[PDB]
């Protein structure tokens, strides 16, 4: 008596990768890379109007 | 069923049959030896007597 057991075709989704600036909201922030930030111990931003 | 599985079945059946048919035919070839001994032992008087 010959009886097998079958794997019928496994499946995978893909994580979609978004970029933010490609987003409608990719705006609203001015992200700038900053390397010594580990070091900086108080950054200030100044304004005059 | 006209499929690969429904044949290797048959192949495995044909093969057991041939294995039994061959065992019973060679049984009569040994049945004559076992048979012969009993008719020779039936009439052998002990040598002592």
């Amino acid at each position: 008596d010959v009886e097998f057991d079958a794997l019928l075709g496994s499946y995978c989704n893909t994580l979609s990768l978004v970029r933010f600036l490609e987003l409608g909201l990719s705006v609203a922030c001015v992200c700038t890379k900053f390397p010594e930030l580990a070091y900086m111990n108080e950054g200030r931003v100044q304004f005059e109007v | 069923d006209g499929t690969g599985i429904s044949l290797h079945r048959q192949l495995r059946a044909i093969q057991q049959l041939a294995r039994n048919v061959q065992a019973v035919l060679g049984a009569f070839e040994r049945g004559t030896a076992d048979q012969m001994l009993h008719v020779l032992l039936e009439k052998a008087p002990p040598l002592a007597l």
